[PDB]
């Protein structure tokens, strides 16, 4: 029960923006992962303790208020697939997936 | 080991515990009397949470 933009397009070699909006964005971070055609998802972003999460793999993410941001790195050449969103609920019970984006 | 004696004790009406009590209080206050008083610490405090993230 969350919101994600299904289709955003941006210029290659430039920065991009992914959003996922919802209420329980206070209980358990965000997550995303990427879905290549016919392949299993991979960790786009992780959390090892507190702030040191986005950092220097590239990417980086920001959490404004209701919606969060996945400010990705500068180069965007060919790293294109479908992106979702994970996260848990305020009572930790269950997990909701609310679709996600396919960038080109 | 006092022999043949059967003296009666009382641990609730015993005054060694009350002497103990008023000694610690006067001993604690004597160990704080000569130090830094923090009277200036009473101001309006503007505070925030920490890393809810
Ligand atoms: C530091 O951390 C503490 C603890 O997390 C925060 O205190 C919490 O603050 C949040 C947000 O202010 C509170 O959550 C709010 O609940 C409102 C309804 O509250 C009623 O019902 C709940 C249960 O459903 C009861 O627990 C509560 O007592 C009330 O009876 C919501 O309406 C809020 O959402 C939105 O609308 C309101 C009203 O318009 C706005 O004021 C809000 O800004 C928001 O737009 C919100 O979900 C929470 O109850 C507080 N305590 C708890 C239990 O966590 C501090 O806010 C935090 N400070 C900072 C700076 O981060």
């Amino acid at each position: 029960e969350l919101t994600q933009p299904p289709s955003v397009s941006v210029s290659p070699g430039q920065t991009a923006r992914i959003t996922c909006s919802g209420a329980p964005l206070t209980s358990r971070f965000t997550y995303w992962y990427r879905q290549k055609p016919g392949q299993a998802p991979v960790l786009i972003i992780s959390r090892s303790s507190q702030r040191s999460s986005g950092w220097s793999g590239r990417f980086s993410a920001s959490w404004s208020g209701t919606t969060v941001t996945l400010t990705i790195r500068g180069v965007q050449a060919d790293d294109e697939a479908d992106y979702y969103c994970q996260s848990s609920d305020t009572s930790d019970s269950y997990k909701m997936f609310g679709g996600g984006t396919k960038l080109t | 080991h006092l022999e043949n004696v059967t003296e009666e004790f009382n641990m609730w009406k015993n005054n060694m515990v009350e002497q103990m009590h008023t000694d610690i209080i006067s001993l604690w206050d004597q160990s704080l009397k000569p130090c830094v008083k923090l009277t200036p610490l009473c101001v309006t405090l503007q505070c925030t949470n920490v890393t809810n993230n």
